[PDB]
């Protein structure tokens, strides 16, 4: 390791990860400077039935670069594991989309060892990619528009944003109706599932198992169980996780890995050790809730005001915490810890 | 229409021209908010804010290279002015209706009213006039390079002993000479300024108490809040998230609500530059004895001999002067909001209006080797330029520009 | 004196300075700021202090300790107050 | 008064940043610079109101030390002397430091080293921290035949002849059986840092004395620290309101033959009765501090050019006579050591 | 005068009188004996590449050189200068050499005063000697007044054919000049008056060259689109001026991962050819270091790269050097990395000479950078401003040559080992350009970092070593085109 | 602008990077030889048919060096060779400045070269040339730069170095 | 009477334009000495121009526009100190913009116009 991947080195790393294992490398668009947004599909091309889509988007902010490296390493490790059980099953039952960098321009503009505590956080136009999404409360951000089109073109059910500047797992509704900076806890219809996903990701991390991050700037942000709500943490107008929850049916969680946004490459291996398990767990947490088939049909659960839509082949993946739920189709079901309960319509 | 500024040596002539455009009613009204007074049908001209005469570039050019400044005279061109100071002085109360910071803005004249003595304003002889400021001390537009407790030589011991031990390591009496390693115990010549302890409120709203203590826990005097009270440091080192509950000047961002303004909609002024002499507002002045020995934490400390304190900083948006009340006696007649306490302030003047003020500057002669701290605009690109009109045409002040940027020795 | 020390401002024009008006919502923590005006004239910013004298803070409040207050029964000279080798 | 002074090379002709952090206590943390300059201090009375002063610096000899050890005359060596008449340097006088002129004229004293303190955040420095290069001042150079002179006229100040900040009583006849010297001491708070209020405001002090509210002098041959009561010299100043501000008449602290003469009133927006708390005359423009330094005389530089600054100098020290003239058996040698038996007050 | 009387005082401060700033600085200097009082023919030939071949003479004389801005301006003085003035230029300097003392060293190492020894000091007021000043060499007066500095040895180069000399090669014996001889009690002094030189631009333009138009009124002239140049089609508008001349430089990224994996520092570097001897165009013509949002990139050899305190002479890492950025001249000067423009045949022009209507800014001066350079006495020259920045002077301050007089212990070659030391005081008066800007918003001013740091910037560390952490530029105020 | 100063910015959001601008529109030279202090941007001489000015920009954004000017804050040789070879926009002769290809219209006097092998050769000793004819702008302001070569306006002409109360504002 | 002619220079320079520096003192100005760590990888090394690396030193001036008849050992031979040789290139410039893959391409300047800091001599008379 001990090396960052730059222009045409990210593409080369993804190509060698594909060769290590299966993998399809493509681009969902281009950045402001025309730098392609590389996406690696592990399973462009047709959408296979029965495969719950998982997309892992990192490096939203250019200075946040642990995400890029851990995404590359995760793709390589998944390819090697499939080539060599757990990873084989994960790649056989789950379609995993790996997007190492949504802001390659900012990553190039980022500097060595700044750590966060001008910097490349925004794209080439100075617009934050995390502040350029529609919120329930373009043409200047081609990466954001490209990702919006990519989400609209697919049916992602679980997703993970990897960030920097903190060590925490934030779940959706990063903004609030009153738009107060902190304090206000914005609860979603699927808040329990988001909490379960954030807890599952944070438990495996050797740092987020304790809510306190031990890094400059806060020194006292003792997150409960290593997870937090975005609005409860700090308000973000037009975030992407809230968009993915509202305008899409995806369950998208932000994951701040380290408080040093751009660590020296020597730390990368260590950071990999801090995430290798966690990322995999997150992906293998998409097999929860219920799964089944019914064709652009609305699927709803009683007691929750959030309705999902079946995919092109009628496949729906309703992520849920274990329990008994009343499923409804518009055009008692038991959930247990483990594989999704199969219900047909 | 002059609206110019000329820098000639130690003088600066700041003139500003603005375009300007009611009802006697017996007005009256918790027991602490009751009032009685009269609403006159007169409008009054107010220019008691620094931005009414100084542009942001002028303010930078003033605070970056001058240790002090004070007004000398003003010419006002346009109705009467109370030159003999008969009417109640409503200026200096940090009220609105002042000349707009942006010369292109058209403002309306605020209505004049007073509180109680009935004053009929048509009982006065009712355009241009000139006023000359009385000799007022220079505003300390500087920070102190040294703290009050670090004015000694860090290499030489003191010849004065301090009682360092009272018990053998039985009880005894031991004395030691104050030195570099025991600076806290060295004999000193001066004490920090007076303290009127205030409640600490964190900008991180999570750390604050889950109660509405904005008024109940306030630092009111007998019940009106001591806002901002005596000049004290806003916070100590690495505590910029804290501020006294009502011990700082808080300005309004553009389009900020009159009430229920969120923390993002207001601009807090930090008086930390005076922490070298003034005790932190949210912390105690010190510890005195009470009687096993007993120690009492003194919170409100009055004036003591040897005390030295800095006044509250003035700001581009802050008030310029305030009338010293015609009382029998006073202690350090300086406005608590900051500015120049004038026994005979500019008379309140009860189309276009031009006001020019001559300010005498104190050119700094500092032999400090390293570069100073100057006020600068962020080089990084922004959606809109700071201190400039936006797309809609609304001129806004993004931050409250302080005044103490150069440094000085105590 | 025909007018009081805390009532020498305009009773028609509100101030441009903000004061901390509320900290708890109407209940969680918040930070509300209001402009002192004709109605809330006790909270208006003043330039001078009187020559119990007043109420001061007695501790550092936090999310666990309520801020208690101290009644000042003897107040010495302070800047802005209006009413041998040295004398006052 | 004329005294013989010796001045060595300080910091080896270097400006050394000095600092102490907690990694000690926060109350003792400091940041500053130690300069190669010494300074002339005559702020003690043994070195009414002052009117003026004349200051002379003559009979200067600069001597080389060669290592056996031999000391030889250096006729061409100079010394740099300047007074900060504009008070642009941190005024370290008035803190009652050692190194002043000896009370006995026959005694030869070493010039105290001049260092200053500045703003700090623990052991680290803040942006407001200032660095003063004393070579950045116009300073007169003196050889063996040159002499320095300057006259300073004192500003008007009241002749040297109430509020309380209660102290903790201590009995000379040894008091509680605990170490209450600092925990129970009357302190004040500044920037989250507790500083001992020594000696505090002028208040009355026979066995009783305030814990830190009096000036304590040192007997001849007294320990630097942990000195016994027999080795020190106590000065006598002969709803419960424990601290009272201005409301009221009072008297200033008495000045002593061993005590300071004057102190600099800090350049501040306001001050209440700016009389120094250790006694003396508070001066807005005090006698400027005289800074003196042996001019660095380098040893032989290399034959080939080297960009790095010279770090090898000949060992030099300058002695001379300093005369200060201010217009306004007990106390005798024993072994020939001058001793001051009891502190003398002017009241 | 005399052995035991000081020959001068330590004058080192700055005085600001309106539009004038007089900066005087005194330093302690130590001049050794160079070459054992011998003139040595030095040379490098191919048998070393042909580009590095030289022929010249090394003289026993040292030379005083105060051609760096930090020799006279303190960092606070520099901040005063660049935060308040649109321009500055030297007016006159006074140079003094005093408290001279010559010491002889004897080895058995004992150093003793030699009262009767003299030193020879002279100034080439007629510029008859080769001018080695302005070449940005070490040996300047230290930025810190407390630093005692070595006097650099004086040598010169002449025409060469490889390591050999030619008929036109000139040998300059510095003893042939009338030099004032000084004992311990003597002092040297002279006054030089700077010739009329344009003010240095201590400002960065508020307007780019292509954005001088009214963004609301369409042009009355047409361009072959036909259309009138307007706000939306702002790049097609007819314009009065062209950017400055260009000489394309290779782009290098400070983020080393983005650079090519080759040792292109020399082969790909921008060079000029002279007498078959390729030389590096360092720092080349004044061009913008990088365009917008490209601060990581820099021209390969088109910038001034200063050295941090205690930095290696060779193979110094990027952390040990401070890169100057000429991004303040993006408004008029073309970017040093990419091409000047496109012509038709189309073809991109990488090097563009002077064209009518072209306007450009000179290279910025820095606190550690050179102050002046001597314009070569040539028939033709174009915009004679030094390429490292500063002031191009036909008659620069004369170089002061100082040498210990040999004391003997065929020609005599046994001399007693001597070295002199003393004080050098240089005082330069600069005429300031007061700024009269009706700009409303505040601009960029040079300020020190507020946040706490281990040591103060532009101050000594714990070990007593004065360091300059960053290269302070000069263009912080703004002036519209 | 209804007595208002309006910020005007045009980024790449249709328009390309070469057409981006930032400036302010304030509410406030056509045919031998022929704000007094020149403290405002001199939009004259750009051959226009309301006063508004431009400043430094990075796309639609404005860098900190951008200057905002409030206008209420106010009280040559006789007119009679170098080559920059000419040829609509892709093949047109342009010059590069801060990553922005600006059309070289009308360029130096000799596609976009009129008012409506060596291709580019700079100044050489002994070279003689004539300025563009006038028809057309009388003059233009020479930008205040340290250096300029033949500071004659390429568009033609003469190069002159000095050619109940409410707090809310009423609207 | 003749006008103010520029006083034709009937001399020959004794110093070349690229050898105007002191051959004994290093330059305080650094230059990019190398970019590849001598498997080789990428770095950024800087070196000070000195007596040995003379061609890499920083210099204030440039040779005249692209003139000397010939270089050494091959008539305007007297002006080769300042003017470039008439029968070769003016200098070496950057042709492309490098990347990870795009090795830097190089351009030979044959005709160079006037540049700032450029000095030159005039042809001799006979």
């Amino acid at each position: 390791f001990d090396r960052y991947y730059h222009e045409e080195e990210l593409e080369s790393a993804l190509r060698e990860a594909a060769a290590a294992g299966l993998a399809r490398l493509f681009s969902i668009g281009r950045s402001v400077e025309g730098r392609p947004l590389w996406v690696l599909r592990l399973t462009a091309g047709p959408l296979l039935p029965g495969r719950p889509q998982v997309k892992l988007v990192g490096n939203m902010h250019g200075d946040e670069t642990v995400s890029r490296q851990v995404l590359i390493y995760l793709a390589r490790e998944l390819a090697a594991g499939y080539r060599r059980p757990r990873l084989v099953r994960l790649l056989n039952t789950t379609d995993v989309y790996l997007l190492p960098s949504l802001n390659p321009d900012g990553f190039e503009r980022a500097r060595e060892g700044d750590c966060g505590f001008a910097s490349g956080r925004d794209n080439s136009r100075g617009r934050d990619l995390n502040r350029s999404f529609p919120d329930q409360f373009l043409d200047e951000v081609p990466e954001v528009r490209a990702l919006i089109e990519w989400i609209r073109r697919n049916k992602f059910v679980l997703s993970g944003n990897l960030h920097g500047g903190s060590v925490v797992a934030s779940y959706p509704f990063d903004d609030s109706p009153e738009h107060k900076a902190t304090g206000i806890y914005s609860k979603t219809s699927d808040d329990e599932v988001f909490k379960y996903l954030a807890k599952a990701y944070a438990s495996n991390h050797p740092i987020m198992k304790t809510g306190e991050p031990h890094c400059p700037g806060d020194e006292d942000e003792t997150f409960k169980d290593g997870i937090t709500n975005g609005a409860h943490w700090y308000d973000v107008e037009g975030g992407m996780q809230d968009y993915n929850y509202v305008w899409a049916n995806c369950f998208e969680i932000t994951l701040e890995l380290s408080c040093c946004k751009y660590p020296p490459a020597s730390q990368l291996r260590q950071e990999w050790e801090n995430n290798r398990e966690s990322l995999i767990t997150l992906i293998e947490k998409v097999h929860i809730g219920v799964k089944g088939f019914v064709e652009n049909a609305t699927i709803s659960v009683a007691g929750i005001n959030h309705n999902i839509t079946t995919g092109r082949f009628g496949d729906f993946y309703r992520l849920l915490v274990p329990g008994t739920y009343n499923l409804t189709v518009v055009l008692n079901v038991v959930v247990k810890e483990g594989p999704a309960t199969e219900v047909d319509f | 229409w002059h609206c110019d500024s000329t820098w000639l040596g130690d003088r600066v002539i700041t003139t500003s021209t603005r375009t300007w455009a009611y009802n006697y009613k017996q007005i009256s009204n918790t027991n602490d908010n009751t009032y009685f007074g009269y609403s006159t049908p007169w409008g009054y001209f107010d220019f008691n804010r620094f931005h009414c005469h100084f542009s942001p570039r002028d303010w930078q050019r003033l605070i970056n290279n001058n240790w002090g400044f004070r007004p000398k005279r003003l010419s006002f061109k346009l109705v009467f002015t109370d030159s003999e100071y008969q009417l109640p002085y409503v200026l200096g109360s940090a009220h609105q209706g002042c000349l707009p910071p942006f010369p292109a803005d058209v403002f309306m004249i605020p209505q004049y009213g007073y509180l109680t003595s009935f004053y009929c304003l048509e009982y006065f002889p009712s355009f241009q006039f000139t006023y000359t400021f009385e000799d007022v001390p220079f505003h300390s537009s500087y920070a102190h390079s040294q703290s009050l407790d670090r004015l000694m030589n860090p290499l030489i011991d003191q010849y004065l002993y301090y009682l360092s031990r009272t018990q053998t390591t039985t009880q005894t009496l031991g004395f030691s000479q104050g030195g570099p390693n025991t600076m806290a115990n060295q004999a000193k010549n001066w004490l920090p300024g007076p303290c009127y302890r205030q409640q600490r409120v964190s900008t991180t709203t999570g750390q604050n108490n889950n109660s509405n203590f904005a008024w109940t826990a306030g630092t009111k005097y007998h019940n009106s809040l001591a806002n901002p009270g005596i000049a004290m440091a806003t916070h100590k080192d690495d505590e910029e998230r804290f501020f006294p509950s009502n011990g700082i000047l808080i300005f309004g961002k553009q389009n900020a609500a009159r009430d229920n303004a969120d923390y993002s909609d207001v601009m807090l002024t930090s008086e930390e530059e005076i922490k070298t002499t003034n005790p932190v507002a949210t912390e105690e002045y010190g510890i005195v004895a009470d009687n096993a020995p007993q120690i009492g934490t003194v919170n409100s400390q009055g004036a003591l001999p040897g005390m030295v304190w800095q006044n509250r900083d003035v700001y581009l948006q802050g008030p310029i002067w305030a009338k010293i009340p015609h009382t029998d006696g006073n202690f350090h007649p300086s406005p608590l909001m900051g500015g120049f306490g004038l026994k005979h302030p500019p008379p309140q003047i009860l189309g276009q209006v031009s006001v020019e003020i001559e300010w005498e500057l104190q050119k700094e002669n500092s032999k400090r080797w390293n570069p100073e701290i100057q006020y600068t605009s962020n080089y990084y690109k922004s959606t809109s330029v700071d201190f400039a009109v936006n797309t809609e045409g609304v001129y806004s002040e993004p931050r409250p520009i302080g005044t103490r940027y150069l440094t000085r020795n105590l």
